[PDB]
């Protein structure tokens, strides 16, 4: 799938097109939320 | 969500009466209903309510005489509106083309 | 539900709120209301409005009353008998008028109602008289002005 | 701070004229006979011009 | 279907005023009847000089015989109550106190704690 | 069978003025479309920057900010798609559906200051470009050697999320005014009399003769409805000289746009969406 530390994308939600970064449970740019999905719901 | 947009459930005790429940509206569409609904014979009481003032979804009671159902009522008034406002377009786009 | 009854004053600690107090007040100020707002104030209620107090006048079809919606905010079934309040299966009576005595009227009545049915319908009476109270004064409005502080400068002199 | 885009309470976009106005005045326009010129006519939006402290000169500066 | 039936002369206002802001409790006469009512009745919207005569009648119900509320149009005032003492008649319709001294006979027909309407017009 | 038939009537159009006078139509309709055209009728505007040199005095985040309030030219903005649905694409670049970028960059290589203006944005999609109207809005001042580079992706929005996508610099009525003037109890002022009443009124409603010297309405339409002249009667002693009030189905309406979408197709776009409202509405059976 994929690793610590990669820039990922949020293709579908309410939050989509913005650029986070998992943490582990990825996190966003500039924002403090820590939000979980499935690989289903995330880009390169 | 998926939950319908509209919902019915009739009121027990009072019959011809039946409240209505519109998610995702406020007071633009309610407002407007309400003042078409008395504008109506058989229609008694009708009124909106939010339920909580944060949350969107309105709730619509309405009391009518034997003469017509609450279904019936809520339904022509919606139709009524609708064909108010085709009048209003009509004569808007008359009206901006004589300007130009 | 248990410590409405103060061990301190003997009243009910449920007092009266700036709010509450000025919508009422401006709403006992007109007697009378129209058909879509009486309408409108009722959905807040917790039943339906059936009689209405002036069926046909003039210029005016049905008009209600602030009492009835008083009404249809009191509970199903109470009997206060305060001197100058009676009710009957919430059919209000009569309902004085002063400067401050609304206050003290009200509170006898929800002392009454309380040491009758219990606790939980003065809750229930609250909870839905004051949203009813709160979106009665919207629609009218209230606000000071610079006209209200009038110095009257004869009365000045004086 | 820079004039801000578009006045807080109607919504009108201002952000275009403090130039304009920074110029009009250093005519001989009171300001009221100039902010006229302008074409702002409520009185939401020529609070924002008449109020704005301009802070970026000097930010710049230092 | 009417129960009641007079004509009131008006004898004398009560707040001795015209727009108090309040609902005047005017006091009103019989003619050859020797009976004496008070009534609060909303002046802004039906107007009341001093001594005027007007028509009251009672109604239990509006159509014909059966459930209340063939129409009585010929009274342009109207007013819903609910007797609450039968005994001297003590009524309010919604709060509007209303005080009759009417003879017993007369009003030997009125039941305690029934469904009454008041029909009015300025003759 | 009850249905009201409301009719317009054009007194002033310009892309961005539009004073119409609707008659014969409840206030309910009216206030609606108020409410509607500030709150619902869509416009496209910038919604994700994503910066990559400020070198700038104000920080990125006043940068952004200022960025989206820009008004940008939305014709297209009900035919697109609000990005939560479109299932075209993972939400960046361009999607001819639901989102077009906007780069900018710029670097001060001289001595006198560079005001990157909104001039300066340029787009990809050459419908939603920024409203041209005579300079444009800085949206930063750099200096010698410093530099803004930024790529930015709109979107369409509904003002209700956010203002930066709604689309009116006021929309308002006014219940137009009926004034009738007892015009006999009004003889009996005095001159004087009059010219304090005259001039007492805030606006400009009433105004004298030249001749008569009789106080004549001379403009319905400006009686904000204080009570000025009426109160001042009142104390003058005679009582209801002049009354008052609403008719209470001629409104005048007056929209006003930032000029994302022409005036016209503000109100034309505005009757139509609610007309998908309510047809959502409907309880079939
Ligand atoms: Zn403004
Ligand atoms: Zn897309």
């Amino acid at each position: 799938t994929y690793s610590i530390g990669q820039k990922l994308r949020i293709r579908v939600g309410p939050l989509k097109g913005y650029l986070c970064r998992v943490i582990a449970t990825v996190k966003l740019d500039s924002q403090h939320k820590i939000f979980t999905v499935k690989s289903e719901h995330l880009a390169e | 969500e998926g939950t319908k947009k509209v919902s019915y459930d009739r009121d027990t005790k009072i019959i011809n009466a039946a409240s209505f429940t519109v998610e995702r509206e406020d007071h633009t569409i309610g407002n407007i209903v309400r003042m078409q609904l008395h504008r109506d014979e058989n229609v008694l009481f009708a009124g909106y309510q939010l339920p909580h003032p944060l949350k969107y979804k309105i709730i619509v009671r309405i009391h009518t005489t034997s003469q017509s159902s609450p279904m019936q009522a809520y339904n022509q008034a919606i139709n009524d509106l609708d064909k108010e406002l085709d009048y209003l377009k009509n004569q808007f786009e008359a009206e901006v083309a004589k300007f130009s | 539900e248990k410590q409405l009854l103060s061990s301190h004053t003997g009243q009910l600690i449920l007092q009266m709120g700036s709010d509450s107090l000025l919508s009422l007040r401006v709403m006992l100020e007109r007697v009378f209301l129209d058909k879509a707002t009486a309408q409108q104030l009722a959905m807040y209620g917790s039943l339906s409005l059936p009689p209405p107090a002036l069926r046909k006048s003039s210029k005016s079809g049905p008009a209600w009353t602030v009492f009835q919606i008083l009404q249809l905010a009191f509970p199903e079934r109470l009997s206060c008998k305060g001197d100058r309040f009676l009710v009957d299966g919430s059919d209000l009576l009569k309902f004085d008028f002063g400067v401050d005595a609304m206050g003290s009227i009200i509170n006898e009545i929800v002392t009454s109602i309380f040491l009758e049915k219990g606790p939980k319908e003065t809750l229930g009476f609250f909870d839905s008289l004051q949203p009813l109270l709160m979106e009665s004064l919207f629609a009218e409005g209230f606000s000071l002005s610079l006209e209200d502080l009038s110095m009257s400068r004869a009365d000045m002199d004086v | 701070m820079i004039i801000p885009v578009r006045c807080f309470t109607c919504g009108k976009v201002i952000g275009n004229k403090w130039d304009q106005y920074l110029d009009l005045l250093q005519l001989d326009y009171t300001e009221g006979d100039a902010l006229d010129a302008l074409q702002l006519v409520r009185y939401c939006c020529r609070r924002m011009l008449m109020t704005h402290v301009d802070l970026i000169e000097k930010l710049l500066n230092y | 279907i009417i129960l009641f039936e007079d004509i009131f002369v008006v004898d004398q206002l009560d707040p001795d005023g015209k727009k108090f802001d309040k609902v005047t409790r005017v006091q009103a006469t019989s003619h050859n009847l020797e009976m004496f009512m008070h009534l609060d009745v909303n002046t802004e919207v039906y107007p009341l000089a001093v001594g005027d005569k007007f028509t009251l009648a009672l109604a239990p119900t509006l159509n014909l015989d059966g459930t209340p509320d063939t129409l009585a149009d010929k009274y342009e005032y109207i007013m819903h109550g609910k007797l609450y003492k039968i005994s001297e008649l003590y009524v309010s319709f919604g709060g509007l106190l209303m005080l009759l001294k009417g003879d017993p006979a007369h009003i030997s027909h009125f039941e305690l704690d029934q469904r009454l309407f008041l029909l009015m017009r300025k003759l | 069978t009850y249905q009201r038939f409301p009719t317009v009537k054009i007194r002033e159009l310009k892309d961005d003025y539009a004073k119409f006078e609707l008659r014969e139509t409840d206030v309910s309709m009216a206030n609606a479309l108020r409410r509607v055209m500030i709150s619902e009728v869509p416009t496209m505007a910038i919604h994700l920057v994503k910066i990559e040199v400020n070198s700038s005095v104000l920080n990125d985040e006043f940068i952004a900010q200022r960025l989206s309030l820009i008004p940008l030219t939305s014709e297209r903005a009900m035919s697109m798609r609000f990005c939560q649905d479109c299932e075209d694409c993972n939400g960046d670049e361009h999607c001819e559906f639901c989102s077009v970028e906007f780069p900018l960059s710029a670097k001060c290589v001289t001595d006198q200051t560079l005001d990157v203006t909104s001039r300066d944005l340029y787009s990809a999609d050459p419908t939603v470009t920024p409203v041209d109207f005579h300079k444009g809005i800085i949206i930063a001042k750099l200096r010698r050697g410093q530099e803004l580079k930024l790529k930015a992706l709109a979107r369409k929005g509904i003002g209700k999320d956010h203002a930066k996508w709604s689309p009116a610099a006021t929309v308002t009525y006014m219940y137009e005014p009926d004034i009738i003037i007892n015009e006999e109890m009004m003889n009996t002022l005095t001159d004087e009399e009059k010219i304090d009443l005259i001039e007492s009124s805030p606006t400009k409603v009433f105004g004298i003769d030249p001749v008569t010297g009789q106080v004549v309405v001379v403009d319905p339409e400006a009686y904000t409805y204080d009570e000025e002249v009426i109160k001042k009667a009142e104390a003058m002693g005679k009582p209801g000289l002049i009354e008052i009030h609403p008719k209470h189905d001629s409104f005048v309406f007056t929209v006003e746009s930032t000029g994302a979408l022409k005036a016209s197709q503000l109100v034309l776009n505005a009757i139509d969406i609610l007309k998908q409202k309510l047809d959502a509405i409907r309880l079939s059976d």
